């Protein structure tokens, strides 16, 4: 689930660390 | 206030706050090492196992590196497998655990994390609310859902677990049942509850049900800092870029990409046709809740800046010719696609995630009459083969009332502000 012409999930980008 | 120090920790809690003084001190080698010795010569004591993880911690940050903070979560889980260790410290530890594995993207070790700590602290709303942000973290929206239904059973009135409860119920397009519990939910004023996503989803959710007060909370979110303006309330910005609904090519020196679009129009217009025609499961339908009704499906060649190898067989010169433009190829937070919208379409109002790109419209089957776009106050038409560009981080919206299909072809690229520095690093979206 991604973030393309909306803002509809809960977070939009992906936590991968430093 | 609290106590994180057992029966023998406070024999020896003079050696204890000798390191810890080292740690605030920033002394985090002699901090280290001082909670090394502390715990070689007292491997129970769950005060010295903590001061441990937060030098690890501590040091993780000095050297930005993901292997150290990957010991530090262990040893936060050892303070907690060790024998007599206080409510408090167990949970500060467990709770920091969580947060750290979040921050890695662990998100799946997150949850369990924070399902033992439910377990463990079962009166305490404030970590089942934490695990209900696990769930969403890792999209399992209908355990989420379920953890906060359980919360507000006991405590109607938390506040947190009533801005995520409607944030959830507008998720499954639930619009009318969720605007009480968001508002509600940012009327408490709770901590979490002052977040942008919660305005942002409050506001698009009565302008749905035509509720003029839509426009206040937009203004409010924009008093406190969520959104750059009432009409871009994109969530995820560069502060500084140029902000203007409608862009010309030249003011965004996108100038020879513009000119291979038209110059190139048809080719580009071909190879949609044939995939409609011929390969017609390669347009999805949209699926991020945007359309009051009708018909509307992408095909989609690029997206996060990586092209999608199979699509680009459906259409291989556009993706041939479009290689050649990296300002687009490699906007990371955005897309290059076909997309067909049909009539009998409205696509609602809404805003996109990032003030980081701008939006290019090709278009390649245009009807005489019927299909608009709105952006801010400004309506305009497309021409098949003339480019249209708009930031969509800026409220938009979209008719289709023709008798046939309408085909255009969209092109994200980074907003032209932004340095090579910030284009190579920003994290995709
Ligand atoms: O480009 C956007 O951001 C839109 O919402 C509309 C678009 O998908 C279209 O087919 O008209
Ligand atoms: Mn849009």
């Amino acid at each position: 689930g991604k973030c393309k012409d909306g803002l509809g999930e809960y977070t939009c980008t992906s936590l991968e660390g430093f | 206030k609290p106590k994180l120090l057992n029966k023998f920790d406070k024999t020896i809690k003079a050696e204890l706050d000798a390191a810890e003084k080292l740690r605030k001190r920033g002394k985090i080698e002699e901090a280290v090492n001082a909670f090394k010795e502390l715990v070689r010569k007292y491997p129970q004591s769950p005060r010295a196992r903590y001061g441990k993880a937060q030098c690890e911690d501590d040091l993780a940050e000095k050297r930005r590196s993901n292997e150290v903070l990957r010991g530090a979560i262990e040893t936060y889980q050892e303070v907690a497998s060790l024998p007599d260790v206080p409510a408090d410290l167990l949970k500060l530890s467990l709770k920091r655990r969580s947060d750290r594995q979040q921050f890695l993207g662990h998100m799946r070790g997150s949850l369990l994390t924070l399902q033992r700590l439910v377990q463990l602290f079962p009166n305490d709303t404030s970590l089942k609310n934490d695990l209900g942000v696990g769930y969403l973290l890792i999209g399992d929206n209908d355990n989420a859902k379920k953890v906060y239904e359980e919360v507000l059973s006991v405590t109607p009135n938390d506040g947190f677990a009533k801005v995520h409860y409607g944030f959830i119920l507008k998720a499954q397009n639930k619009i009318a049942e969720s605007i009480p519990y968001l508002k509600e939910g940012i009327e408490s004023g709770d901590p979490g509850t002052d977040d942008g996503r919660f305005y942002f989803h409050l506001g698009d959710a009565m302008q749905r049900v035509g509720n003029k007060e839509a426009y206040k909370w937009y203004e409010l979110g924009h008093k406190r800092g969520h959104f750059a303006s009432v009409w871009q309330r994109s969530l995820y910005n560069v502060n500084g870029l140029k902000a203007q609904p409608w862009w010309t090519p030249k003011e965004t020196g996108y100038t020879e990409l513009v000119k291979s679009l038209e110059r190139n129009w048809k080719l580009i217009r071909d190879e949609g046709l044939a995939v409609m025609d011929k390969a017609k499961g390669l347009f999805l339908p949209e699926d991020e809740n945007l359309r009051e009704k009708g018909d509307w499906s992408q095909f989609t060649l690029w997206q996060q800046g990586r092209r999608n190898e199979n699509a680009c067989k459906g259409a291989p010169k556009t993706c041939t010719l479009l290689e050649k433009f990296p300002e687009t190829t490699g906007c990371r937070r955005g897309q290059i696609k076909y997309s067909i919208m049909h009539p009998g379409t409205h696509v609602w109002p809404h805003t996109g995630p990032t003030n980081c790109r701008l939006r290019m419209h090709l278009g390649l089957v245009i009807p005489k009459e019927g299909c608009k776009i709105r952006c801010a106050n400004e309506t305009k038409t497309w021409e098949e083969g003339k480019v249209l560009i708009f930031d969509d981080s800026f409220e938009h919206e979209v008719w289709q009332d023709a008798s046939s299909f309408r085909l255009i072809f969209i092109v994200d690229v980074w907003h032209p502000e932004l340095t090579p520095q910030q284009r190579r690093s920003l994290p995709a979206i």
